[PDB]
This record gives structure tokens, sequence and C-alpha cells, in this order.
């Protein structure tokens, strides 16, 4: 089955940096990209940023831009997003998405039609 | 003949002189089709890391 475990916040006074930890199962790690979507409760879905195949991460948000820093685990399948300022605009429910289409999904990773 | 026979006078007859031989002119390797194709868009040929 298919139940992706994301974490990491919580009582988090603004000012402060984590690390918010997703892992994920039923495909492969290093051969998938695995997106950050933001959607704070009362608030629609925002996507945050991604990590490929070939760790193809491309960019961070509106404002928060910079503040995180994307990295991957590939071995134990976890995905590592840096929380640097989380204020109302930086905090919500960090989902994990995966894309549904293959290698070179064009040039671009895959990251459109995650339905998961 | 006059260095098979060691000898400067050669009567009428026939005499087995030396060994005919054909040489190889090019060499050829084969082996079947690859089927080690090897997906370098994800190891080289990779646009965004």
């Amino acid at each position: 089955q298919v139940q992706l475990l994301e974490s990491g916040g919580g009582l988090v006074q603004p000012g402060r940096s984590l690390r918010l930890s997703c892992a994920a199962s039923g495909f492969t790690f290093d051969d998938y990209a695995m997106h950050w979507v933001r959607q704070a409760p009362g608030k629609g879905l925002e996507w945050v940023s991604g990590v490929s195949w070939n760790s193809g991460t491309i960019g961070y948000a509106d404002s928060v831009k910079g503040r995180f820093t994307i990295s991957r685990d590939n071995a134990k399948n976890s995905l590592y997003l840096h929380m640097r300022s989380l204020r109302a605009e930086d905090t919500a429910l960090y989902y994990c998405a995966k894309a549904v289409e293959m290698v070179r999904g064009l040039g671009a990773d895959p990251e459109y039609g995650m339905d998961v | 003949t006059k260095c098979t026979l060691k000898s400067f006078t050669v009567e009428k007859g026939i005499y087995q002189t030396s060994n005919f031989r054909v040489q190889p002119t090019e060499s050829i390797v084969r082996f079947p089709n690859i089927t080690n194709l090897c997906p370098f868009g994800e190891v080289f040929n990779a646009t965004r890391f």
C-alpha cells in the first residue's frame, strides 16, 4: 500500500529552523520526484518544492524562496526540507506528492499530474 | 632447386620445392545486439539536478 508519512512541525515559535521529513514508499525513491506542496488548515494547497530522479530540485514559493533548503536521503526514502522563519504564510500541511510520469517528462523532471 | 638439391647441375625431372600458403587478409568480429543500453538521461544527459 501507499501512505506517505510527513512530519517535523509542531509547537514552533516563529524565527527558528527545522527539517521537515517525508518518508515515502510504493515506488523507487531515487527515480521518482517527491514534491513539497503546502496547504494551511483553512487555506488552499500551494507548491513548495520538489526533488527528482537526479535529485532535480527546482525552487520555492512566492515569499519563501531561499529560506528553505531541500535535501534528500535516497536510501531510506526520506526528504528533508529546511524550515526558516515559519510564519502564517510559511506554515501549512507540507504534503509530499509523487508525479505519475516516468523518466524524462520534458526539459523538466516529473512534476505534473501528481494525484497521489 | 639448385639450393634444394645442393648442386649446380640439375637433370631433367620434377622436384618439389616449397609450400604454397595463402594469407589471411582482414579480421572479423561479431556479437549479437547490444541490449545493454543505458539511460544517460538519468546518468549523464540530465537537465535539472
